[PDB]
């Protein structure tokens, strides 16, 4: 990239936080005429301390097979960079590797390098604006569209910012994402972003802006940093360009919420959720921008969504249950959600019979009438609904998931 | 042993009575099901698996009718036998550096394991046997009618643990399907079982394990199953006469004309087997 | 008047940024070079030179990420009496070893464009070559759908849709912005032993207007 | 020249293939894997190979 | 030389039941889907890959109709060779392998870059409307290593879409075809491939796969007769008006093919 050169042309004034070292063709990075053209590019740092994934000895350009090769040229003549350019993309690329610098951040498999075009209070903020830990202020202000000279006086906005997304192929390494666009627009943008992401915690411990890589890591396969798809991570470039975010979120949020199950291996009082916070935000998320729906923070019992209120009704019918049989390994939660959520016609007549009985012990049990209240909330949602549909659509799945996320914290110790 | 010369496509039904014919190990133990749908599944690995067991129970360790995966088997010791008997030292990690070592050895493997013939495997883990893609396939099972399944409690009057809470009995539960038609749809390769081995004796005792294969199955939580129909269709060449599909269609499941509710005996279903196109033959008679 | 403006649009599209061929990263906007290569598929004969005037980007630039498989070498040339002198099997597989390679790509989704274009004749022309003609001929194509080949948006994996604007060109997305695209991709002076030949893209109300590919000036 | 594959060479041999793993013997013949079958290079490839040895160093 | 005589196009439509039709390698093996449309995607040399496969197993070896890009799932017992300034390579080449003469190759060298096109070109195969992949959890009986062993089983996972109807554009270029020899006998042995691709290529990931239908537009011109985008709108794919929900069985869907323009005929060769 050129960019990155413009960013050693940068830096390499400065004697400190830099350094100043140093057939023929035109430059595609510079675009002077004869000039003398590199043969083979200096290599890039991989491993953790560089690129992480990537082998020790990286690189951007690599023609070592014949597929690749083009035109009757070789190794790096089909790529055609001065030696000084060669240079000094890959200095500055370096240079913003070394994590003792902070414009850096690791995402899924991915690790993302950014900076302004000139000196700004950005390429401090940046680092930690998309991995969150003054900077919550900051966070809660351009959430609430608040502009961030109001915070820091010092913030040029008019600076162009860049952000560069590096994934590691053996020695080849890739570009997933780039954005140039300047400070206070796509500071903006991820105030937008964090702003559709907002929901109510659901245990006060949950940190209020949701680390991105947290987000992901909740859709893997297994909930550890492996596992995440690369191009979910890729994905969530919607974030900070502002459009949809990827058309396969959704499902993947749904599909882990499927084969999900309450470990109690957390050893913490709670057997862990199935809906967690982070679920029901990228829910939220996905709901807002793709499909332009209105979703609130809290609980709105004034509305008509059949979905809502049936997301509602299976949380009702889940407390009941926890309240009949406390201590249980298993609830509906487990098994059933995925397929009520997608399919009510076939399972809400089971779950309904299974909460009766659950009311009928709870009932003779003490508690003697929480056994009346759960049963007065399931006849003013049902009271609402004309029919279980046949099947239910992915964002009508969504909704659904937003409900009984909704639903369950604001029964937590209601009675 | 020589391979057989036509291509086999097959149909199987199969019944299952309060029984978990497939557990989830994510939905608890509960069937597998088609979330969007209701339809009950059974993994073809499930199949697969029962088959083998079939083979093993039935030729009880015979020459040339071992299985390769077993109750307690470790994958690697297994795979040193066939360096050993091919007399090569285990490469470290790798393969022979003698292409017909490799051949040799992964053959072995073919030629001695039943379900390796048969099945196919991916050896490729640390001592290093080759791949093989097996003549014989089948697909997921599926329901032909959405099926429910119910949740049975159930109490342990005794506990493992030194435990104080009997005060109430020790609680457990068993997922079962009331009833549900199983259709199981199977390729066998002619191509491919050249490749392996697979010969007309193998095929025999394929369709006889498919025919056997949940009368040695029976457990506390498989219930009573059966194996109904196996509408077998011979094409009479190497590759077929007629699209698979196309032969899929001729089996027709329905509901009977005096059924109504829920099944819950083979006798609320119809089944109507077409004619065959020209180039093949139907050999329903299993 | 004198001169053509073809549109041409389709969901994929992937303009492969010489730097970034081996992990594929694609130019924001379709360079000359592919527009060239395009209206090459309609109509082209050894007598006449495209040339692209104009390149409107009418539907807003989006990115999208796919990964595949691919081979990593091309095959060998045999020679075919020795090929025959000893009879052999020849063939490429996939699966041994070293022949898999995987290769990502960063490639467009929902592009837009309208090529404004026109003729020049090669020196190599015949003297009853008539441009005109050859303007007519590319013109009845575009209109009744004829091809050579069905052109695609760089790759053969990316057919496109193409038709004859005879109006007025419609407004972009970009109609009231301006962006630098940095140097991209101009052609490649198969003359001077096939080196690329580089240009500024700055795109200003949707169109970019790059320059004459045979200019002496551009050219070394 | 000292024609001939060592331990040594398994960064680069990697590098060449792309390969996610690499391993030398004790006499020079040389294993690569994960993005491919595991396989053993051919004397072509090693010749190959020590070309791109040679050119591109 | 004989050549092919008409420009061809074809939309193939084949559906896949509790499998993963092409997994995507920079997601787990999931399968692909469209990330703009969440519609599933299965790359056009994916397809290729089949008709290759399947070309290769049906004419073994004969002397016009042998395969160069073959794949370690092949015999070598019979062969033969057609045996007819760089244009004798190149069209030595091109007459006796069938996929360099279909779909085109490169060779290492030349004075110019070795390109060779053929006349077929087919396109990205997109669902008909979006699928959602399901995640099976399967368990193994016995561990690999002895290490694990220290009861013993191991769990894995497998990606399966339940369903989904995929449309498979193509063009075929007269044109190109002349300077291949693609002769109406590749032709027909291409159509028969088209419909027979997933026949051979059983295994345990991808599940039933077929190829349910393969219309074919034929021009009378030896360039078309209209554009190939508004053929291809003629073949209206959509839900039969009985079912609703997700769709499981081809029976879900109604496909229909308007009247082509009158120098452009129809077939629908399945």
């Amino acid at each position: 990239l050129q960019a990155l050169h413009g960013y050693y042309q940068r830096m390499s004034a400065d004697p400190d936080a830099g350094m100043p070292p140093y057939l023929c063709g035109q430059c595609l990075i510079t675009g002077e005429r004869q000039k003398p053209i590199a043969q083979l590019h200096p290599s890039i740092k991989g491993g953790r301390d560089g690129v992480r994934g990537a082998q020790a000895v990286a690189s951007i350009v690599s023609f070592n097979n014949t597929a690749f090769e083009s035109y009757g040229k070789e190794q790096s003549i089909n790529a055609p960079v001065s030696q000084e350019a060669a240079f000094s993309y890959v200095t500055a690329l370096n240079y913003l590797l070394n994590p003792s610098n902070r414009q850096k951040v690791t995402i899924a498999d991915a690790t993302v390098v950014f900076w302004a075009e000139r000196s700004s209070p950005a390429e401090d903020i940046f680092a930690g604006m998309f991995d969150p830990p003054r900077m919550h202020d900051l966070l809660v202000a351009i959430r609430s569209g608040k502009r961030a000279t109001d915070i820091m006086p010092d913030m040029d906005e008019s600076v162009r910012f860049h952000v560069l997304g590096l994934s590691p192929n053996a020695a080849r390494l890739s570009v997933r994402f780039w954005e140039v666009d300047t400070v206070g627009h796509m500071l903006d943008k991820v105030g937008r972003h964090y702003r559709e992401l907002e929901i109510i915690p659901q245990f006060n411990n949950e940190q209020e802006f949701p680390s991105l890589s947290t987000l992901l890591r909740q859709t893997a396969v297994l909930n550890k940093t492996e596992n995440i798809s690369p191009v979910l991570a890729g994905g969530l470039r919607a974030m900070l360009t502002g459009g949809p975010y990827p058309q396969s979120l959704l499902p993947a949020v749904l599909g882990r919420i499927r084969a999900e199950h309450a470990r109690p291996e957390d050893k913490s009082r709670y057997r862990l959720e199935v809906v967690t916070y982070y679920r029901a935000a990228l829910i939220k998320a996905y709901l807002i921008r793709n499909r332009k729906l209105e979703v609130p923070v809290s609980l709105d019992p004034a509305r008509t969504d059949r979905p809502y209120l049936l997301g509602r009704l299976f949380a009702v019918l889940e407390k009941a249950q926890e309240d009949a049989v406390p201590g249980a390994n298993a609830t509906i939660k487990d098994r059933y959600l995925a397929s009520a959520s997608a399919n009510p016609g076939q399972v809400f007549h089971m779950l309904l019979k299974n909460a009766s009985n659950h009311t009928a012990k709870l009932r003779k049990d003490p508690e003697r009438k929480s056994a009346i209240h759960y049963e007065i909330m399931m006849q003013e949602i049902i009271d609402n609904i004309s029919d279980f549909p046949v099947t239910m659509s992915s964002d009508e799945q969504g909704l659904f998931m937003i409900g009984y996320y909704h639903q369950r914290k604001a029964l937590f110790t209601k009675k | 042993m020589t391979a057989i010369a036509n291509r086999y496509e097959f149909v199987l039904l199969f019944d299952v009575e309060n029984g978990n014919p497939n557990g989830d190990p994510d939905a608890g133990n509960m069937p597998r099901i088609d979330p969007e749908t209701g339809h009950g599944l059974v993994t073809d690995v499930c199949l697969k698996r029962k088959i083998r067991n079939h083979v093993a129970l039935t030729k009880e360790g015979a020459e040339r009718f071992n299985i390769y995966i077993q109750e307690k088997a470790i994958l690697n010791e297994t795979h040193e036998r066939a360096y050993t008997a091919c007399d090569l030292k285990p490469e470290p990690k790798k393969l022979p550096k003698k292409v017909e070592d490799a051949k040799r050895v992964t053959d072995w493997m073919c030629t001695n394991f039943y379900d390796i013939r048969t099945f196919g495997a991916v050896m490729t883990t640390e001592v290093n046997c080759g791949q093989v893609r097996g003549p014989v396939q089948m697909a997921f099972a599926r329901s032909v009618e959405p099926v429910v399944p119910q949740e049975v409690s159930i109490t342990r009057m005794a506990v493992t643990t030194k435990a104080e809470a009997e005060d109430n009995r020790t609680m457990g539960r068993k997922h079962i399907v009331p009833y549900g038609l199983y259709v199981a749809h199977g390729f066998i390769s002619a191509p491919l079982a050249e490749k392996t081995g697979f010969s007309d004796e193998d095929l025999t005792l394929f369709w006889d394990a498919l025919v056997n294969m949940f009368e040695h199955d029976r457990s506390a939580a498989r219930g009573l199953m059966s194996s109904r129909k196996l509408i077998v269709f011979k094409h009479q060449n190497r590759l077929g006469n007629a699209p698979a599909h196309k032969l899929f269609d001729l089996v027709k499941v329905s509901r009977a004309e005096g059924s109504s509710g829920p099944a819950r005996s083979f006798a609320d279903y119809a089944v109507t087997v077409g004619q065959a196109p020209e180039g093949v033959e139907v050999k329903e008679m299993l | 008047t004198y001169g053509i403006r073809l549109r041409v649009w389709g969901d994929y599209a992937c303009f492969t940024r010489p730097e970034m061929k081996v992990e594929r990263v694609s130019y924001d906007v379709m360079p000359p070079s592919a527009a060239r290569g395009i209206l090459e598929a309609i109509h082209w004969k050894p007598a006449i030179r495209w040339i692209v005037d104009r390149i409107h980007v009418l539907r807003p630039i989006v990115f999208d990420n796919v990964r595949r498989n691919e081979v990593s070498s091309k095959i060998p040339k045999p020679n075919p009496a020795t090929a025959m002198r000893d009879r052999k099997p020849l063939y490429f597989l996939v699966d041994d070893g070293s022949n898999r390679q995987q290769r990502a790509a960063t490639l467009l989704r929902n592009v837009d464009y309208v090529i404004e274009a026109h003729f020049e004749l090669t020196d190599k022309a015949g003297a009853e070559d008539n441009a005109g003609k050859h303007l007519d001929i590319f013109r009845r194509r575009a209109r009744a759908g004829q091809s050579f080949q069905q052109p695609c948006l760089g790759c053969r994996e990316f057919p496109a849709s193409f038709e004859l604007l005879e109006g007025d060109v419609p407004l972009s997305c970009y109609a009231g912005e301006k962006r630098d695209l940095g140097y991209m991709l101009l052609d490649i002076d198969f003359e001077r032993d096939m080196t690329p030949l580089f240009f500024k893209a700055v795109m200003e109300d949707g169109v970019i207007t790059p320059p004459s590919r045979t200019s002496p000036e551009v050219r070394a | 020249m000292d024609n001939k594959i060592t331990p040594a060479d398994e960064e680069k041999i990697r590098e060449w293939l792309n390969c996610e793993e690499a391993s030398v013997d004790n006499d020079g013949d040389v294993w690569v894997a994960v993005p491919m079958t595991g396989h053993w290079l051919s004397d072509e490839q090693k010749a190959k190979y020590i070309e791109w040895r040679g050119d591109e160093t």
